[PDB]
């Protein structure tokens, strides 16, 4: 995408690093930040036997799924609406990894243009 | 099954079919004992391309010394026949 | 992917088999008409092998490419993978056009 | 062995090689299941530059 | 007019490109006569025995004979030491047991000095 | 069934084999256009991609450049 | 069986692109004496083909028409 | 150019020769003189085998530990368990963005 | 001529990859690693008297 | 792909001829790799196994 | 241990007081109700050895040998009376007695508890072994090689002989029991290395070890079917044999005198491999393949550890099954033809197609095709190499390559193409020539279904 | 192959051998039948170009560059017919072919079977046993005391004669012996 175009060819040093984020504190720019809940507790996915990358904080909805579709075994058509809350699930898991490399970039951005405009000012 | 087991007639029959179709032949006064070269009045070049036209016919190629002398439509029945082991 | 590259072996079988264990593309003409049941089953069977949407190879395939267009990957590495998805629709056309449509190209004896 | 005639009527058509003819010191080398030295369409110097 | 083909050891020089084949004397004329007449009193002579009736057995063939003696009994006699000779068994013979000798000896002293030093991660190596 | 060889004529074709090639034909297209009417969303998303640009600095904790 | 070969003053070039060849070499001078070897492939079964597009949509009408009849089932049965 | 007449006649002569040996190669009427349970395949093939594997498992080889290892089945909130009767809770009360 | 032994030569080059496939330690699934190799061995000169096939 | 290759397949009825470029010689002679591969390799190897090794 | 050795003498008398015509029914039938007795020797204890008497014991390593020692008797009588059928009856007789003395010799040296003893039956087995390829040979080079397969033993064993008589003189004896209880280190000196020396270089040249092997290609190549057997098959292992009787005493020192045999073991490994590929005669090559699985079995030995004596033992019997068998598949198309070039006789399955099967298999169980004990011995030796530098494997890899190239170039060759067209004197095989190939094979493959039988006392 | 090489190739021969071979070539290129026409026609012209040249030195450098030209731009990949040397299915059934003196090592239960056969095989040998003298003594007489030139075999030139070593040439397995 663009943002590798950016990273690459501009400078990167205004570009946030994939395998080193976040940089900045979690509580920085936020006044109060709530703490993401989970749902499912570890005895439950243990005992669903998920998969290690399954048992993120999405995993209720999938825990949900794997129950209908054994209930219901022979119609493999009747887990519609638990795959779809499964997947809107995770795709706004995504949204929010998304939401966070947005605002990691920004703030670097902003860290950038106010440290060495500060020293701007500071140098006359 | 695969094809019918191929005769001497159907041979001579396709040469000639073959040989018909060329156009620097005339159709009623070409027999199976013609000479290209004597009777047909063609050139080396002439029998280079009918010795093609039999191998596309036929699905096989003849070698060049073999081919050099195919001079008459007999001649290349023959040898198709003897190639094929066609008795009859 | 065994389902329809099986099938597309057996197609060019048949097709070997009918034209007197002739393999050469070259030579093979119009057989769109002359074998429509084998036609069908190679048409399917390329549409299968390139990720025609709801046919086998399409929930395997399709997945697949996002896959790769969505992870930390080697950039020269998916660049590849696109430019091969690309020819496997081309060598797919490549049988079809040659061995189906147009002309005749094999001996006079059908 | 792959360069000689195959429409030649040879002793042994298989090995190409004919009863009595001297047999070349590296004939198991050439038996044409193995080494050939066929001239190709591509000159060979050429194909090893497209290749590396 | 057209890029020239250059022949190699393993992609030899065809025929058609060969210059000697367009160069003729009759002296090369009288040449290739003698090697048909060669060719053609051996072809009599196996064929002679292939088409014999009472014939039993094997055709023996002096040139299969004489090919494998050169190649297994005739070496020796014919082998005189010689510098190039010298160092191509020296080398080809002794130079590869050295090599791996060094290479070899080089990769244990570096594992057992490390095992000397109590790091090698030996967990679960019962067998050997 | 026993079909002859023609020699430059389009070969003898049978009814069964033209029957069931078309049937198995437009058994694909149908499937095609059955699962396309159905299942839609797995050619074209079922999700909305969104935009960061169109994300305030508020939601996201991004002071106003004094502080 | 025992087929016989069809009568060779049926295959001709005209009407065929082997009619074409002939005429843009008669603009060079020159002459094809082989066309009519060749027009059998042209002549009768193989007069005509389909194109690429033709032979992927091979069964498109049947299938499409079985389509419209199952989503006109959908929509006059969930309606009881 | 063409034959030469010895190279014809010797043609020929092969070629009367080699029909003829291969007329030879054909079959009288007699040649080969030869000297003097609708579903019996599933019983024999599939029955049969699968009685003396059965029997096998059942006895022989579960008459050892760890021969046969299963991985436990799933369990779901809101399972009940055959064993012992237990009942598994359900799971936290979903916030429910519906 | 030799359809029958072809067949069978198919029915091994199968049992030797469901040994492949279900293989619970490494030696089983060198078997039938092996045995798949040999069988392709085989059927890929099936016309022996051809140079081309067994090359 | 598709319509790529379509529009390559259809010139080839047009009654021009070329010479073949660099590329499709590549293409069609398999990258050269079996002319290399499959003849400095086996020649070196058979001829040391000969030359060095048994005499 | 005499209920195996009595009934071996008994043989004797027995063929030198047959009828004519009875000789090889008799030699035969006998021969494998001895084999039959001595399978009663694989009941293995585990902690110690079957301790006969004072002067014989069975192991878990000696009791394989013996039966395979037992069992290709009657395997060489049967290949041997094809072509030994012109020749008169007392002459029949010495050649079976020949035979009948060497299994004696060798039976004797397999279960000897005290190492002078096997020593003098070590070399006792020479004698006859000289005799048979010295006069039933059938080219004028058979005398040459009789020499170097006698010098090349002797210029090897006659050191051991010393050492063995000095090793009694400091220790007090040479009974086996004594000297694997009361073993002591050696020191790192020169004395100790020369005696070290003389203590493995006559199993080195028994082995044949790469450098000392030239003797193995004429011996092999030029003897007599049954001759060839016996020494691919039985002889070489007595390297082996003596070599994991001998290094319980050459500890330390084992430690680094074996670095100039490892090396040499496996680059001639890949050396003898390679030679395999350009070789025109059928025996020749096979020969050069015994050499090639010997250098892995060397390798074995020197590594000392238990999952390389392992799998050195089922190698040594392995090998001497398929080696056998592939001398007489050779031997069988050579008394069609009379020669020995590998294309002179082509396309053979088209007119000898069970033999063209036992060709096959014979192929496969060289290249160690699993689950075959050739495999089941070389993948525990390539383990063992492993451990001891993760290295070997390149080379122990390689060699794998090059063992098949050469055993499917084999097949391929007299096997396949089309056949030789001025050869018309191929006749059907023979009931004898079948059953001889299937009583090599069987036991081979029955020997997969329990492989600790073979694997030696280290299992 | 059934034809006798001669010492050498003329000039005619190599011309003609040349037109085939680019001919050929020229199809693997065309696909295409109308094309192929076309450009075949085209070919033939430009090589009647030359037809009637009488210095034989030029005839042989425009051969040469006819050579230097079809090597250049040859077909890489050119058709070959199924059993040609390069075909698909060259030797394809050179197993099924077995030699007819294997039929007199069988059994003679297998011999029973088949009676008729075996009588007409008896008939056979005796005519090649019978002939072979002749045979050896005919082409002593026609061979120069120089040996031969040639690989070319007389014909039978007497009433009852054979065409000298017409054994192995009469009994050839088959094309498709199975
Ligand atoms: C766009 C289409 C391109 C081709 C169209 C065209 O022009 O055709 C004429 C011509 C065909 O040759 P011809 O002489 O006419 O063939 C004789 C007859 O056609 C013989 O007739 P025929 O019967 O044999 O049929 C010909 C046949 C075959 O035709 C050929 O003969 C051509 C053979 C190769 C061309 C195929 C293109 C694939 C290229 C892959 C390269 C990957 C990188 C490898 C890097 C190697 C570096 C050396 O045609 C086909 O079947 C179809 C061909 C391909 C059609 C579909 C192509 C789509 C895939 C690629 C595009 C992807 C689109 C989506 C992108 C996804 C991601 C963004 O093609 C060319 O001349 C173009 C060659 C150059 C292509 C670029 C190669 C990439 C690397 C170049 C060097 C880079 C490094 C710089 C130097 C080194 C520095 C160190
Ligand atoms: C795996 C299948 C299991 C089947 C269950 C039943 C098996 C019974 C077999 C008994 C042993 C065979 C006897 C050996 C000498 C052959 C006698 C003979 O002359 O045949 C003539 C006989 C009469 O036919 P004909 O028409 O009169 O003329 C024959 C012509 O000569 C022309 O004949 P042809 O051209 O048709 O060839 C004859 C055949 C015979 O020639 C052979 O090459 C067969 C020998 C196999 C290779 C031996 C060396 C390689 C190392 C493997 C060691 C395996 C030993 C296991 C224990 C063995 C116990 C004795 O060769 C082949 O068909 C191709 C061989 C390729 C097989 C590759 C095997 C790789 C590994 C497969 C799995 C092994 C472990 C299983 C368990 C693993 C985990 C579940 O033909 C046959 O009956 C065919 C033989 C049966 C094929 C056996 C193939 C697999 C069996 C391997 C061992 C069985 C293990 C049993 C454990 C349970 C599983
Ligand atoms: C064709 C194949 C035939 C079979 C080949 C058999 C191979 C046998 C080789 C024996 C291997 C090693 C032998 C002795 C071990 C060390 C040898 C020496 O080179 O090492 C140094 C020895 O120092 C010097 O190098 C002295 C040796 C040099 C004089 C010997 C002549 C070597 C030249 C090569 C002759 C070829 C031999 C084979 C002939 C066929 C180590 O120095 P140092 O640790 O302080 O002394 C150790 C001995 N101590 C402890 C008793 C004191
Ligand atoms: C560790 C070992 C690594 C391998 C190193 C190189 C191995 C060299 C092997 C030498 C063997 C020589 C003896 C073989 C006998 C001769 C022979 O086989 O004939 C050649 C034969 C016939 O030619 P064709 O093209 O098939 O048909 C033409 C006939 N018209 O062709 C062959 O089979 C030759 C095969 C040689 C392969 C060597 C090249 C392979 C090397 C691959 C290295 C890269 C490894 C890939 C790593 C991937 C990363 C996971
Ligand atoms: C197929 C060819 C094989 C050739 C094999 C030749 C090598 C055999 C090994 C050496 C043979 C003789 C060794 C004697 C037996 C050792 C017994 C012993 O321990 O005696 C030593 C004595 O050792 C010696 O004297 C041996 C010295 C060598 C004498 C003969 C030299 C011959 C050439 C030497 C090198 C060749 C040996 C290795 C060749 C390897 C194979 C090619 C110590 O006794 P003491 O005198 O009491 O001393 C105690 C205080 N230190
Ligand atoms: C398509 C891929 C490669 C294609 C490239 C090929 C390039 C070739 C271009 C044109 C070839 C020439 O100019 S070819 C130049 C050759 N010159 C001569 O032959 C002059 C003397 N003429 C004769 O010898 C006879 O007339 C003869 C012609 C043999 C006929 O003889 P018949 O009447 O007795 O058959």
């Amino acid at each position: 995408g663009a943002h590798l175009a950016r990273r690459y060819l501009g400078d990167a040093s205004k570009e946030p690093d994939p395998l080193r984020m976040p940089t900045f504190p979690p509580d920085y720019g936020f006044p109060e930040r709530k703490e993401r809940e989970m749902v499912a507790t570890q005895q439950e996915m243990n005992d669903a036997q998920l998969m290690l990358q399954q048992r993120d904080y999405c995993a209720h909805y999938l825990i949900q799924l794997l129950k209908c579709k054994r209930d219901s075994f022979p119609n493999f058509l009747a887990c519609k609406h638990e795959q779809h809350d499964w997947d809107y699930c995770e795709h706004l898991d995504y949204v929010k990894r998304m939401k966070e490399f947005e605002r990691e970039r920004r703030l670097l951005q902003r860290k950038k243009r106010r440290e060495q405009r500060e020293a701007e000012m500071a140098r006359g | 099954s695969d094809a019918p087991p191929l005769t001497l007639e159907a041979i001579k029959d396709r040469v000639l079919y073959v040989l018909k179709l060329y156009d620097k032949i005339d159709p009623e006064k070409l027999s199976v004992n013609s000479h290209f070269m004597k009777d047909l009045g063609l050139d080396s070049l002439d029998q280079v391309e009918i010795i093609m036209a039999m191998e596309d016919e036929f699905g096989f190629e003849i070698p060049d010394i073999d081919a050099e002398k195919l001079m008459c439509p007999q001649e290349i029945v023959d040898y198709i026949a003897d190639k094929k082991d066609v008795y009859e | 992917h065994a389902f329809f590259k099986a099938m597309l072996f057996m197609c060019s079988g048949s097709i070997i088999h009918s034209l007197n264990d002739e393999q050469d593309i070259r030579k093979m003409g119009g057989l769109y008409k002359a074998m429509p049941f084998t036609t069908t089953a190679l048409i399917i069977g390329s549409l299968a092998l390139t990720g025609m949407p709801y046919l086998t190879g399409f929930y395997s395939k399709d997945l697949i490419i996002e896959a790769v267009n969505m992870s930390y990957t080697n950039a020269w590495a998916l660049l590849m993978t696109l430019i091969a998805t690309s020819l496997t629709a081309a060598y797919s056309t490549r049988i079809i056009f040659f061995a189906f449509l147009g002309k005749p190209r094999f001996p006079p004896l059908v | 062995q792959q360069e000689r005639d195959p429409w030649y009527d040879w002793d042994h058509p298989d090995l190409r090689l004919n009863w009595g003819e001297p047999i070349h010191w590296d004939l198991d080398m050439y038996i044409r299941n193995r080494v050939d030295t066929s001239p190709t369409p591509v000159s060979w110097n050429t194909m090893c530059k497209h290749l590396f | 007019s057209f890029p020239k083909y250059k022949p190699s050891r393993l992609a030899t020089l065809p025929a058609t490109l060969d210059p000697a084949e367009y160069d003729i004397s009759p002296e090369t004329r009288k040449a290739q006569a003698e090697r048909l007449a060669i060719r053609s009193r051996l072809k009599r002579e196996y064929l002679l025995q292939y088409n014999d009736p009472n014939r039993l057995g094997v055709i023996e063939d002096p040139a299969l004979i004489r090919w494998t003696y050169a190649r297994s009994a005739n070496i020796y006699p014919n082998f005189r030491p010689t510098p190039k000779t010298s160092l191509l068994g020296a080398l080809f013979g002794i130079g590869p047991l050295f090599f791996w000798y060094y290479v070899f000896k080089t990769d244990r002293d570096k594992k057992e000095k490390l095992i000397q030093e109590g790091k090698l991660d030996q967990t679960f190596n019962i067998s050997y | 069934v026993h079909i002859e060889p023609r020699y430059r004529q389009f070969p003898q074709l049978t009814r069964s084999q033209l029957i069931q090639a078309e049937f198995f034909s437009a058994t694909m297209w149908f499937w095609i256009l059955w699962r396309f009417w159905h299942d839609s969303d797995a050619v074209l998303g079922h999700f909305p991609y969104p935009d960061p640009s169109q994300w305030t600095d508020e939601e996201l904790g991004i002071l106003p450049d004094d502080e | 069986s025992k087929m016989e070969l069809p009568d060779y003053k049926q295959w001709k070039i005209e009407g065929t692109p082997l009619e074409t060849v002939q005429e843009k070499l008669a603009a060079r001078g020159l002459r094809d004496p082989w066309g009519r070897n060749e027009a059998w492939r042209y002549s009768g079964g193989f007069a005509n083909n389909v194109s690429f597009v033709g032979a992927l949509l091979k069964g498109f009408k049947w299938g499409f028409a079985a389509f419209v009849v199952a989503v006109g089932a959908e929509y006059y049965l969930e309606s009881q | 150019s063409g034959y030469t007449p010895d190279e014809k006649l010797r043609l020929q002569q092969l070629r009367e020769l080699r029909r003829r040996w291969l007329k030879d190669q054909e079959l009288s009427p007699r040649e080969p003189v030869l000297p003097p349970r609708h579903s019996i395949f599933a019983v024999t093939h599939v029955l049969i085998p699968v009685w003396i594997i059965h029997y096998y498992l059942k006895y022989h080889v579960t008459a050892k530990p760890y021969t046969v290892v299963e991985r436990k089945p799933r369990i779901f909130p809101g399972d009940t368990i055959l064993e012992t009767g237990e009942v598994i809770p359900l799971m936290k009360e979903f916030p429910d963005q519906h | 001529p030799f359809i029958n032994r072809f067949f069978k030569y198919l029915l091994l080059f199968l049992i030797t990859m469901m040994i492949l496939v279900t293989a619970n330690n490494l030696f089983q699934l060198f078997i039938g690693w092996e045995g798949v190799g040999i069988m392709s061995f085989l059927l890929i000169g099936w016309w022996h008297g051809r140079t081309d096939a067994n090359t | 792909g598709f319509m790529l290759a379509l529009e390559l397949n259809n010139t080839t009825y047009y009654l021009k001829f070329k010479y073949p470029s660099q590329t499709y010689k590549f293409s069609n002679m398999l990258g050269y790799y079996p002319s290399i591969m499959h003849r400095l390799p086996t020649y070196h190897n058979l001829s040391m196994s000969q030359k060095s090794a048994s005499s | 241990m005499l209920k195996i050795i009595i009934p071996t003498t008994m043989l004797l008398p027995m063929t030198w007081m047959s009828k004519h015509n009875m000789i090889w029914i008799n030699a035969t039938v006998h021969s494998l109700l001895i084999s039959l007795i001595s399978l009663s020797l694989l009941n293995q204890l585990g902690e110690n050895s079957l301790n006969f008497s004072l002067t014989f014991f069975s192991d878990s390593l000696s009791a394989p040998l013996l039966v395979l020692t037992t069992w290709l008797l009657p395997l060489m009588l049967m290949a041997s009376q094809s072509h030994l059928s012109k020749e008169t009856t007392t002459r029949k007789k010495l050649y079976i007695t020949m035979l009948i003395l060497l299994q004696l010799f060798l039976i004797m040296t397999f279960t000897a508890t005290e190492l002078i003893l096997f020593y003098i039956l070590f070399e006792a087995t020479l004698v006859p072994t000289l005799i048979i390829i010295t006069r039933w040979g059938n080219q004028t080079e058979r005398l040459n090689a009789g020499l170097y397969f006698l010098f090349y033993t002797l210029a090897g064993s006659l050191p051991l002989l010393v050492a063995l008589v000095y090793i009694q003189n400091t220790t007090g004896s040479l009974n086996f029991l004594i000297i694997h209880y009361w073993s002591h280190p050696l020191s790192n000196s020169w004395s100790n290395i020369f005696m070290w020396l003389a203590c493995i270089m006559a199993f080195m040249v028994k082995m044949p070890l790469y450098g000392l092997h030239l003797w193995l290609p004429k011996a092999h190549v030029e003897a007599p079917i049954a001759g060839s057997m016996v020494l691919a098959a039985v002889l070489l292992k007595l390297g082996g044999y003596g070599m994991m009787r001998i290094t319980t005493i050459l500890n330390p020192l084992t430690n680094y005198m074996a670095y100039p045999f490892l090396m040499l073991s496996m680059w001639g490994m890949i050396m003898t491999s390679s030679i395999c590929l350009r070789q025109t005669d059928l025996k020749s090559l096979i020969a050069y393949s015994s050499v090639s699985h010997m250098a892995l079995v060397i390798v074995a030995i020197m590594i000392q550890t238990p999952w390389s004596f392992m799998g050195a033992t089922a190698l040594m019997i392995a090998h001497g099954l398929t080696s056998s068998m592939l001398f007489c598949l050779a031997n069988t198309n050579y008394e069609r033809v009379h020669s020995r070039t590998m294309i002179l006789a082509r396309g053979l399955q088209t007119l000898l197609p069970l033999m063209a099967t036992w060709w096959l298999v014979a192929s496969l169980t060289n290249l160690a095709l699993p689950p075959s004990i050739n495999l089941i011995g070389e993948l525990f030796i390539i383990t063992a190499s492993f451990s001891w530098s993760n290295i070997t494997i390149i080379l122990m890899g390689m060699n794998m390559m090059i063992t098949a190239l050469y055993s499917l170039y084999m097949l391929i060759t007299t096997q396949r193409g089309k056949y030789t067209h001025h050869i018309n004197n191929i006749k059907p095989s023979f009931t004898r020539e079948n059953a001889l190939m299937a009583l090599h094979i069987l036991p081979l493959l029955l020997l997969t279904l329990n492989p600790k039988m073979i694997l030696g006392p280290l299992y | 192959a059934f034809s006798a090489p001669a010492a050498y190739l003329t000039h005619q021969q190599k011309v003609l051998r040349l037109y085939k071979r680019a001919l050929r070539h020229l199809e693997s290129w065309c696909v295409h039948r109308d094309k192929y026409r076309y450009f075949a026609c085209l070919m033939r012209a430009r090589f009647d170009e030359h037809k009637n040249e009488k210095d034989m030195v030029k005839a042989t450098q425009l051969l040469r560059q006819a050579e230097e030209e079809f090597w250049y731009g040859q077909h890489p990949q050119p058709y070959i017919f199924p059993e040609s040397p390069g075909g698909t299915s060259y030797e394809r059934y050179e197993c099924y072919k077995v030699p007819e003196w294997c039929l007199d090592d069988w059994h003679p239960s297998e011999k029973a079977m088949y009676p008729d056969y075996f009588a007409k095989r008896e008939q056979w040998k005796r005519l090649r046993r019978e002939s072979w003298e002749r045979e050896v003594k005919q082409l002593q007489e026609e061979t120069p005391p120089g040996g031969p030139r040639t690989e070319a075999l007389p014909p039978a030139r007497k009433e009852g004669d054979l065409p000298p070593l017409w054994w192995h040439i009469v009994t050839r397995p088959r094309e498709r012996p199975m």
